[PDB]
């Protein structure tokens, strides 16, 4: 649901 | 637009079968003059309710809302650009905006706050380039996700592909006709696609360029708009  | 060029460039390199030659000389294909100006450094998928928020490498922020409108906050922290569905652009600031954009600006703030405190900047090891910070920023034209990756298409023609599992990333530019590959160690190499044809590349990059072509095809087959 989101980047690293 | 430029997607057609990108598809040409990818087909051409894939057709050369760059990983199936005697001696791969991938390093000869690197071209530092082609390093991209902009890429997505962070993103937040809140699309079940509001939209896709992202941070560009210049610390600017943007949101592509579920109603196909967009807000771009420049890295000065106040200057705002609103893009309507049809692409109409208007300029304003967080401090001075129509009341009609209250909700969307509040959402932008939350996205901004979150990506300011959380998450690693992709491409952090690539030089911040001295430029006109207010020069027109690209915005997120469209995006989608597969099981394996998130695909991000910018209004400057660039296509970014982030792979979920191994965290590798491609930044494709049809203007430079180049691809930047970020590998598992976060090493950042930019290649001219025509030189990958000439000198070849490892099977890992070759596989990702094949996937990239498929993704560009999806973008082209669903470009829609009104």
């Amino acid at each position: 649901l989101h980047s690293t | 637009c430029h997607l057609s060029d990108m598809l040409q460039q990818l087909h051409s390199v894939n057709a050369s079968k760059p990983s199936e030659r005697g001696l791969v000389r991938q390093e000869e294909a690197e071209d530092p003059a082609c390093i991209p100006i902009f890429w997505v450094s962070k993103w937040v998928d809140y699309s079940d309710k509001y939209g896709l928020g992202y941070q560009l490498c210049d610390n600017s922020v943007g949101v592509l809302f579920n109603d196909s409108t967009r807000l771009i906050l420049y890295n000065d922290g106040d200057s705002l650009q609103y893009i309507e569905r049809d692409g109409t652009e208007s300029y304003l600031t967080v401090s001075s905006h129509p009341n009609s954009l209250m909700k969307k600006i509040t959402l932008l703030k939350y996205f901004r706050n979150y990506m300011s405190e959380h998450l690693l900047k992709a491409g952090a090891n690539i030089t911040p380039r001295e430029g006109d910070e207010l020069a027109r920023l690209p915005y997120l034209r469209t995006w989608f996700r597969t099981r394996s990756a998130i695909i991000l298409h910018l209004s400057n023609g660039s296509v970014q592909i982030n792979f979920f599992q191994d965290h590798t990333k491609l930044i494709l530019c049809p203007l430079m006709a180049a691809v930047t590959y970020i590998d598992e160690k976060r090493d950042f190499r930019t290649y001219r696609l025509s030189l990958l044809e000439e000198y070849g590349c490892c099977k890992e990059l070759a596989s990702r360029l094949r996937y990239a072509r498929t993704m560009v095809d999806k973008l082209l087959s669903s470009r829609s708009a009104s």
